[PDB]
This record gives C-alpha cells, sequence and structure tokens, in this order.
RNA sequence: GAAAUUGUUGAAAGGGAAGGGCAUUUGAUCAGAC
RNA sequence: GGAAUACUGCCAGCUGGGACUGAGGACUGCGACGUAAGUCAAGGAUGCUGGCAUAAUGGUUAUAUGCCGCCCGUCUUGAAA
RNA sequence: AAAUAUGUAAGAAGUCCUUGUUACUUAAUUGAACGUGGACAUUUGAAUGAAGAGCUUUUAGUGGGCCAUUUUUGGUAAGCAGAACUGGCGAUGCGGGAUGAACCGAACGUAGAGUUAAGGUGCCGGAAUACACGCUCAUCAGACACCACAAAAGGUGUUAGUUCAUCUAGACAGCCGGACGGUGGCCAUGGAAGUCGGAAUCCGCUAAGGAGUGUGUAACAACUCACCGGCCGAAUGAACUAGCCCUGAAAAUGGAUGGCGCUCAAGCGUGUUACCUAUACUCUACCGUCAGGGUUGAUAUGAUGCCCUGACGAGUAGGCAGG
RNA sequence: GAGAACAGAAAUCUCCAGUAGAACAAAAGGGUAAAAGCCCCCUUGAUUUUGAUUUUCAGUGUGAAUACAAACCAUGAAAGU
RNA sequence: GCAGUCAAGCGUUCAUAGCGACAUUGCUUUUUGAUUCUUCGAUGUCGGCUCUUCCUAUCAUACCGAAGCAGAAUUCGGUAAGCGUUGGAUUGUUCACCCACUAAUAGGGAACGUGAGCUGGGUUUAGACCGUCGUGAGACAGGUUAGUUUUACCCUACUGAU
C-alpha cells in the first residue's frame, strides 16, 4: 500500500526473577499498526524466545520525516526467497521519503524478481551523505552538473471519440 | 509410474534430512558469531597482562568493551589511505563502518552483553570452554554502559 | 463395499446421545447381601421408633 | 488367517510395567480405604492377573458403588450406539486409585464454607465464585537505565 | 354426432426444425364502469 | 521561536438534489412547544388542480424483438444419450 | 516424548453440629448404611447458550452408493484393489468457472427498493481503451485455482544482483617495437634445429622474453602467441546467482486463451481507487404454517368466529393433514 | 572366571561374579527372584446350591472369565489362600 | 546391468555422514575377418479386391553444406510432402524373406479406413472320422472334412438436372 513508519517498543512479561525486563524498539514500515505490531512478533519471535502471549507492546508511534521536500539519495540492504534460495541485495533510490522510497523498491522487487511483500526483509534504509559514494549508474547520471534533457513524442489523451485534424506529437 | 510411494518416502527424507542440516548448521554458525565478545574478553587468560588481577571491578571491563568495539580500526584506516579518488568505496568498507557505527550505538545505550565481573562468573568464565550452556547456567551476563556501570 | 463408518456419527446425533436418568435411592440387588439383610432390619427399626416417639 | 478378538488382544505395551518399576507392589496401595461414593481411576497393573478389567476401561473414572472382601465394584458409563450404558466392573483394589480432584473440591468446599462463617462474623458478604482469566490494567514503564535497544532483522550468511 | 385425420375460405409467420418463460411494441377482438 | 495545513476521529451541527413505499381506519399511548386553553413532523397520507369518460387504461389473442429454454416416463453412484 | 483427538469433577440428591435404628462390623460405648432435630438463599460455588423439558406407544421407506482435501495398506504402476476423519453429490435449484453430479460463492414462499459475495470492467457483454512503477518481441508469444501438465541443461537475447581482481606509478581494445645468450639441451631419425615422438622443465642477461601457443619448411628460414616497452586517455575483466524470452521432441479431416483481436497491451509481477451484478444480506407489503395471547353481549352474524404479537418457508423414498 | 588323580570342548567336587541374559506343556505377546522358577511334605476346592457382572453383543444364545453369598472341606503355627 | 578410478556441482557456504552430471576402464571370442547350409522370425481374427484423403519421422526427383571430395561413383547432414513409390513367387494368412524390372521400389493414420460395397476364414451351432482322456454320458481353443440373413422407394451428404 502507502506505507508509515513506526517506531514499535515492547517487552517480556514481568515475573519472579525476571523483574523489569529490557526493552526492544524496532522501525517497522507498514500500512497500518495492526500489521505493525505483527511484523513486530514476527521478527522479536525469530530473533529471541519471546512470544505474542508472553510480552506486551510498551509504545508505537508513528514517524513523520525530518525534510519532506529533499531530494535525497538512499541506500537499501535487503534480503530475499527466490524459488531456489535466499539472497542479499543492496539498491539505491533517489527519492524525497524513506516510505517513498520503500514503496519504490517493492515495486521494483515485484517487477525484476517476482518477490512477494511476504519475502521480503529490509535489512537497513540510509542516506548516502556525499556524492561519489553513489555505486549504481543509474543514479549516479543524474548527478552532473546543469542536467538537461527533452521529452520527445508527447502522446495527448482525448475526449468525443472523433478528432477533426491529424494530431501532432511535438513538444 | 515407476516411483509408487517408497521412492517418495526414500527423496523426502533425504530432503528432510539435507534441510535440517543445513539449518542447524547456519544456527550455530549465528550462535559462535554472536558470542564473539565472550571469546575476546575470555581470550589471553581474561587479558593476561592483567592475569594476576582477578578482579576486573568497573574501569576495566569499560576498556576492554570499547577495545572490543575498536578492535578492527586498523583495516578501516587502511581503507580510507587505499581509497581511490573517482570510486566507490567498498562493500567491505560500508559493512565494517556500519558494524563500527551500529556497536557504538549499542555502547552508548548499554555498552555489551559481558560478564558480571562481580563474583564467582570470573572462575567459571576461565573455566567455561566454548560451550553455549555456560548462559544456560552459570552467565552472570549483566550489561553495562560507556560511563557509571550499573 | 465391505465395511464403512460413514454417516455413523450423523445418525447417532440426529436423536442425541444421552446420559441415563440417575435416581435418589439406587438398587440394592447386586450390593453384598449380609449389607442387604442387615440394612432391611435396620430400615424396619427405624421405621417402628419414629413411629412411636415421632408423633 | 482369520481376525482375532481374544480378550486381552492388543494390549502389548497397555498392561507392561514401567522403567524398573517391576517386581511386588507397595503397601499403600493394600492399606487405602475405600467408600461408597467415591471416585476412582482405572489403571491395570499387569502383575495382578485377578481382578483385571477389560482394555476399554483404562483410563476411566467411576463412582464406588459395592464394597466386598479384596475388591470394589465401580460404575462407568459407556457408549453403545446412540446412548450411553452403565457398566458394573468388580475389580481389585490393586488396579484403582483415587481421583485427585475430589479431593480438591472437598478441600475447596471446607475453604468456602471458612470463608463464609468468617465473612459473616466480620460483617461482610463476599463472592465465593471463582474466575476466569481477565485482562491486565494500565501502568507505567519507566527507562532509568533501561533504555531501548534498537533491533534489525539479520542478513544471510554475512555474519556466520 | 367428440377426437385423431382432411377439404374450402379468411388472417398471419417463414435465409438449415417447430414448440416454451419474462417483458413490451404492433394488429385484431372484448367486459366492467361512471 | 511562533503558527498554519494535512491525516485520523467526534457532533443529541445546518442544508440542497433523486428514487421506491403510504400498510392501518372513532377515542385511548409516549412526548414536544407554550404561564394555559391549545397547537404539533408525537402509536402507518393528506391537501389542491387538470384532462378523459371510451377501446383511452386494461384483459384476451396472433405475431415481432432482447435474453434464456436438450425428450418425456423408468432402472441406476451416474440419462439429452 | 508433542500437536490433534479422549475420561471425570466444578454442590441443595450439598456441607456442618447433635444423637436414633441394625440380625452387619469392632476388644469396645468402634464403625458402616439410612435417619430425627438444628444452622447455612442479594453469588446456591467457573464461562457462553438454552428455539419449552421429560416420557410412552405405533408404523413407513432403506439395508447396490459415489466424489474431494488430508493420513495410509497391497500391486512398476492405473480412472487398480482396500481402510480413517470431516465435508458434499445422490435428494438441489440460483450467481461464477464458455461448456460439466461433486470446484468457488451462496442454499430457494410471491413482489418492490437498496447493498454486496465469488467473478469481472477493448468489443461480443452490464461495468475505468482507469491511475502508478517496471519487465517481455516469441518464423505455434502469453493470458487466471480444480483443469485440460514438463525441469536440469543449452543460448554472442535482455534485466537486476554476488564475490573476486586491474587501474593516472596509465587498466581493457587497437597500431608499432622488442621477443635475447649457453644451445642445433638428451635420446630416437634417412632428416626433424621450440613445433612427427619419448625423456624434459635448467642457467645467465633482463624492462621482458617458453628447453615453447599455433602457422610453416625435406630439414632450416619467416610469421604469430605467452611476456615487456612507446602512442592514445577512463573505468574495465572473470566466475556465478535468478526474472522474462528461444530450445528443452512432435502424428495424421479444418479449429480454437470461449471468439474477434491485442505488442510503452487488451500479456506478466505489484499497488491504489471507482464501477457492474445472485433466489444471499437489510427495510416494507401480501400468502401460508407454527407459537404466545385478548374477546359474554345478544339486536348482527360464523367462540369451529373476530382480533393482537413474534418467528419461519429447499427437497427424492416415505408419513400425516385440508380440499 | 579361578582351582582339584586319571579328565582330554564336555563327566564329579570348591569358591567368586551373575536384574534374570534360564525356567514356567504348546503360537506369540505380557507377568514372575526369600518366586509364579527348582527340590520336598500334605492333599482333592477339577466339590454342592443357585443368583449378579465383564468380553463378543441385538447389550440374544454359545464359549471363556470376574467378584460375593449359603454349605462342606484342604493346607498352614498363623494371617491367609 | 554389475564392479572400480575419478570430480564440476554437492549434503540449499562443510568434499571424504552421504549424493554425485560429463568421463573412464574392465565383462560377454570358433579370441589373425574364423565358423553358423538357420527362416534360431513373429502372427489366430483377420486377409484380399476397389477407392479417397491426411501426417513427416524424406526412398527418388529440386537446391544447398561437410568429407583425401582428382574425374566418375558414393557417404554423412540442412530445407522441402510439389510429385511418384511396380510385376511376380511362397509357406493357412500377412509381415519379414526371395526373383526381377526400376529414378525409387520411404514409413505411418483415417473404428489396427473400408465384418448388413463385395468376398476366403472366423464369430456360429446341428452330421461324420482319427488321436488323447473319461466306467459312462461326454470332453479337447489337438487334427481333418460338409455346412441359410435376405434394405433403400425415406432424411442428409455427394454427383448431375430444372
Ligand atoms: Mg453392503
Ligand atoms: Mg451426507
Ligand atoms: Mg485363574
Ligand atoms: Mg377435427
Ligand atoms: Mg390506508
Ligand atoms: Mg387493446
Ligand atoms: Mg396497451
Ligand atoms: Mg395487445
Ligand atoms: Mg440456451
Ligand atoms: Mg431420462
Ligand atoms: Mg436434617
Ligand atoms: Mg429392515
Ligand atoms: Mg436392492
Ligand atoms: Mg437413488
Ligand atoms: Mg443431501
Ligand atoms: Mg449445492
Ligand atoms: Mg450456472
Ligand atoms: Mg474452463
Ligand atoms: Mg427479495
Ligand atoms: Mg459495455
Ligand atoms: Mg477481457
Ligand atoms: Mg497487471
Ligand atoms: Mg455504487
Ligand atoms: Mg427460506
Ligand atoms: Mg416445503
Ligand atoms: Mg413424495
Ligand atoms: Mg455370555
Ligand atoms: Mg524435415
Ligand atoms: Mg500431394
Ligand atoms: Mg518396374
Ligand atoms: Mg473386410
Ligand atoms: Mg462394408
Ligand atoms: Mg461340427
Ligand atoms: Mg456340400
Amino acid at each position: 500500500a502507502h506505507f508509515k513508519e513506526y517506531q514499535v517498543i515492547g517487552r517480556r512479561l514481568p515475573t519472579e526473577s525476571v523483574p523489569e525486563p529490557k526493552l526492544f524498539r524496532m522501525r517497522i514500515f507498514a500500512s497500518n499498526e495492526v500489521i505493525a505490531k505483527s511484523r513486530y512478533w514476527y521478527f522479536l519471535q525469530k530473533l529471541h524466545k519471546v512470544k505474542k502471549a508472553s510480552g506486551e507492546i510498551v509504545s508505537i508511534n508513528q514517524i513523520n520525516e525530518a525534510h519532506p521536500t529533499k531530494v535525497k539519495n538512499f541506500g537499501v540492504w535487503v534480503r530475499y526467497d527466490s524459488r531456489s534460495g535466499t539472497h542479499n541485495m543492496y539498491k539505491e533510490i533517489r527519492d524525497v521519503s524513506r516510505v517513498a522510497a520503500v514503496e519504490t523498491l517493492y515495486q521494483d522487487m515485484a517487477a525484476r524478481h517476482r518477490a512477494r511483500f511476504r519475502s521480503i526483509h529490509i535489512l537497513k534504509v540510509a542516506e548516502i551523505e556525499k556524492t561519489a559514494d553513489v555505486k549504481r549508474q543509474y543514479v549516479k547520471q543524474f548527478l552532473t552538473k546543469d542536467l538537461k534533457f527533452p521529452l520527445p513524442h508527447r502522446v495527448q489523451k482525448s475526449t468525443k471519440t472523433f478528432s477533426y485534424k491529424r494530431p501532432s506529437t511535438f513538444y | 509410474h515407476p516411483k509408487g510411494r517408497k521412492y517418495e518416502k526414500l527423496v523426502r527424507a533425504t530432503m528432510r534430512e539435507d534441510k535440517i542440516a543445513a539449518k542447524k548448521k547456519l544456527h550455530q554458525d549465528k550462535r559462535v558469531h554472536e558470542l564473539a565478545r565472550v571469546k575476546f574478553m575470555q581470550d589471553v587468560v581474561n587479558s593476561d597482562t592483567f592475569k594476576g588481577q582477578p578482579i576486573f571491578d568497573h574501569a576495566h571491563t569499560r576498556e576492554f568493551i570499547q577495545s572490543f568495539i575498536e578492535r578492527d580500526d586498523t583495516e578501516l584506516d587502511e581503507l580510507k589511505k587505499k581509497r581511490r579518488s573517482n570510486r566507490p568505496p567498498s562493500n567491505r568498507q560500508v559493512l565494517l563502518q556500519q558494524r563500527r557505527d551500529q556497536e557504538l550505538k549499542e555502547f552508548k545505550a548499554g555498552f555489551l552483553c559481558p560478564d558480571l565481573s562481580d563474583a564467582k562468573n570470573m572462575e567459571f568464565l576461565r573455566n567455561w570452554n566454548g560451550t553455549f550452556g555456560l548462559l544456560n547456567t552459570l552467565r552472570l551476563i549483566r550489561i553495562n554502559d560507556k560511563g557509571e556501570q550499573v | 463395499k465391505n465395511h464403512t463408518a460413514h454417516n455413523q456419527t450423523r445418525k447417532a446425533h440426529r436423536n442425541g446421545i444421552k446420559k441415563p436418568k440417575t435416581y435418589k435411592y439406587p438398587s440394592l440387588k447386586g450390593v453384598d447381601p449380609k449389607f442387604r439383610r442387615n440394612h432391611k432390619h435396620a430400615l424396619h427399626g427405624t421405621a417402628k421408633a419414629l413411629a412411636a416417639a415421632k408423633k | 488367517m482369520g481376525k482375532s478378538h481374544g480378550y486381552r488382544s492388543r494390549t502389548r505395551y497397555m498392561f507392561q510395567r514401567d522403567f524398573r518399576k517391576h517386581g511386588a507392589v507397595h503397601l499403600s496401595t493394600y492399606l487405602k480405604v475405600y467408600k461408597v461414593g467415591d471416585i476412582v481411576d482405572i489403571k491395570a497393573n499387569g502383575s495382578i492377573q485377578k481382578g483385571m478389567p477389560h482394555k476399554f476401561y483404562q483410563g476411566k473414572t467411576g463412582v464406588v458403588y459395592n464394597v466386598t472382601k479384596s475388591s470394589v465394584g465401580v460404575i462407568i458409563n459407556k457408549m453403545v450406539g446412540n446412548r450411553y450404558l452403565e457398566k458394573r466392573l468388580n475389580l481389585r483394589v490393586e488396579h484403582i486409585k483415587h481421583s485427585k480432584c475430589r479431593q480438591e473440591f472437598l478441600e475447596r468446599v471446607k475453604a468456602n464454607a471458612a470463608k463464609r462463617a468468617e465473612a459473616k462474623a466480620q460483617g461482610v458478604a463476599v463472592q465465593l465464585k471463582r474466575q476466569p482469566a481477565q485482562p491486565r490494567e494500565s501502568r507505567i514503564v519507566s527507562t532509568e537505565g533501561n533504555v531501548p535497544q534498537t533491533l534489525a532483522p539479520v542478513p544471510y550468511e554475512t555474519f556466520i
């Protein structure tokens, strides 16, 4: 969907000989809070011996972008399950928001490797601060001084089902 | 068909024991590479420049945690010097600086799950060779921070 | 052809599977006969005593 | 050849003794006292061949109706077709034991009577039904030395 | 003096079957009533 | 540092347009507004107006058009066969 | 030693106090069973539900079954021979899968209005030739579960990644120059000098150069390559992973993503909205059935009448009722 | 296993180890160590009268089995069986 | 098929738990082209006549590629179904096998096309004989003989005609 970003802070259940258990925090990209807390318990059950009925959610908050109108370059580390095995990938996305870069990455994985949502882990999202630290040429070709390009062959949609002159694709 | 059901049982057993040996080997690799700070503060018979004073109260263990964090700064410095001008850096450089900063954030919160160094945990650590069940019986793995330990 | 237990639980649950009724004062046949005889004599004595004292 | 439906058929693991529990039986089996109305479980002993129950009644629970010299009569409900029939088994006391839940319930009855009498002598009415488990109530979770530690998913085989 | 079946006259339909259901157009025909 | 606007939620806030229906048949109930007789959108539609008064609406009947529609009875787990 | 499935209990036919009976039992004034008298209801002993509960008599049809997921036994194996649990078809229409006993949705009195399920929205055909990011060009593309089957392997087709290397001390490609000396190393040969063969595989000078990678001569020569240098000036090479495409074998009347047709799609992967329509859901009317109720006055009727309220309605074999 | 004339796989005697690896009529499964096995002593309960219960089950019959009652006996110092 | 050596992927990063593609040797001699008069054949419900289409897995004819291909004649491949593919002999029959001629005598499908288009034999009995078995009546898919199905004027399809 159109994703949001949440921090989820959870904890075990306090008991005898373990009072005040340690708190653990995650950042989940999800479209609502129910899916956010479900993904939290998925990852915490894979990393520790805690169940959803063994622990409790302490806090759920939504994180906005600090500067939503500033074009940034993001490096994303992911791992995924193909039909044969599982692999790690690194990719680069030039966009204005982390949730926007995550949406474009999910569309790119579906288009290029036929990987669905249930078989993708976002390991890390980070911003690449300097140029000459950009590895991908498809991102590098937009970081050139005084960038200009045209848009040939403009196609315009219409109504009325009939036209009375031949169209023109000039621009 | 010349397979029946006995071929299917055979291929099921072989594929299962293959997959299970793979996942078991992967879990032991994850545990060995998780329990590396323990082997670091274990090594040289608990830092054999100080193999006589068996106390390590509250500033020595902080120094040892910091040394375990910055143990790999020589490769990072060498990679900064060998990093060419018109080139993006290497994946080793990016992942090693990632390890660096993700350890330093954990240092700023609560340093490292290390030994307690306030009980017989030092004796159990010196007599704790390589098994994963020192945590199961006698760990005392209380953590500290980059300040007053708590 | 030979044997099947298909439909039989559905047939059994049509009119329900019922527990039998249980009464106060069960039947004393099948209980030990010495106890049975002495219980008869004790019951007759209690009836006589209640008819005597209890008006 | 043909099928067989003898009295102890398909009972190979059911009537054997446990590990290192062979030989004679202890005397608290023989020293226990049963009464008409007691609730008993049936667990057969393979070393005592007289007064042995059928394999259907292994693990069943019933009520005592009769006490004899070395035996006890028990009532069991058995499902036959679309109804239950009551069955009367006369077993030796080496194949039975008391049910513990009856003891817990009688202790609950005594504690209920004591609580009601003490509440009446105190001047108040207290509720004696058990309740199921309830949802939790609100709390504060302080972070004094318990700052939250950020977790992330792990790669495939890099740190392995 | 029924039906099957047939003749004549009138009306209609018909580019490899006919018949049926729901709905309305067209033509013919018809009761109630204000 | 001071705001605004998104997003989500609430109102026993107001207001315009369209469609289907009008069961019941003296009074009785619960209310609302008014100081009160009264009034009301409160236990189910009334008010005003026009045309036509016969094949006009409607029925029957013969067709046409749109969509759908395999031959009945019988035995069989299974019938258009 | 799981999971799933399984027995019992969660009280008034109960608990406590006191003392009556007996021919049973105790050494006994002990017990056992059944009682008299007294005390204990705002919760009488966990949850949720309860279309009334309990009981009796009598009689019909049936006693050929089959299909699906999962777990299984015998036969290389079958739409082969057999079992276990649940759901269905038989006995059943309706919307969808073009078509179909069994799949998906949903079960049916007669109608009106609204909303939907599963499936769809280029035209046939009601409904966006919607919006968004990519991938693919097939000289039998591909197009939606059951269901109308095909990988490893090969591709100098394209897309995205992973790990190794080289590079302004100048990488890759191209042009040009060097490519030396013991030595025509040792056997075999009519002759084979790096290049028909067996042995071999060293040394010097080097910036580098093989007791030789090929072409070549009867044998020599000559050329090339391996390896160094000059010129030109920016990134390049290998192995591997997996997306779509081509090949991965097809049989005989003319034919089938349902058809036409479609190529920045009307194909494939993914996302967000709008819209279409079932005998299903909601509201209203009418019919019938079942249940719960009201109604004494005769002058006016049918007390079998009149009336109020609520719920429900599939059906073969078969039963009963009203006409 | 260690010892003893003939004695030599193996004849009889002595000691130590020995949870059953032996035996218990027959198939297989279960059970059993101061015993259910081996050796001795005494016996006839493998008797009489009839009800109740479990398995197969229609909760019919047949077969087999279980627990009491009323007699008469066996064995044992006895409880008991 | 059995046995052994390998060695890229492997046991979703382990080589030697345990697989294991491509290879590679062994084993099957009247082992110096020797013997082998042999069709060691298969086939029991089909075979033959007549006639028409379709497939390509191509025998010939057309055009190409490779080969120590001098010429001539062949061999191995690619495209290709436009066009052809016979006359006899013979065992129950057919295939296979022979004799020729030939450019060549390719391979298949259409209810193993054409068992109520036609025919030999069967389905398909009743008469009789031999062999074997049975006390016998009888039996045998062991052998040999003789032996009854018999539309079209209907609708469509097709060929011609109003
Ligand atoms: Mg049957
Ligand atoms: Mg059924
Ligand atoms: Mg016995
Ligand atoms: Mg007539
Ligand atoms: Mg009205
Ligand atoms: Mg009319
Ligand atoms: Mg009209
Ligand atoms: Mg009309
Ligand atoms: Mg139709
Ligand atoms: Mg029929
Ligand atoms: Mg009382
Ligand atoms: Mg019957
Ligand atoms: Mg029948
Ligand atoms: Mg039937
Ligand atoms: Mg049914
Ligand atoms: Mg149905
Ligand atoms: Mg349908
Ligand atoms: Mg279909
Ligand atoms: Mg309706
Ligand atoms: Mg349309
Ligand atoms: Mg379409
Ligand atoms: Mg799509
Ligand atoms: Mg709408
Ligand atoms: Mg209904
Ligand atoms: Mg009905
Ligand atoms: Mg009927
Ligand atoms: Mg019996
Ligand atoms: Mg060809
Ligand atoms: Mg031709
Ligand atoms: Mg010829
Ligand atoms: Mg013929
Ligand atoms: Mg014919
Ligand atoms: Mg004959
Ligand atoms: Mg004749």
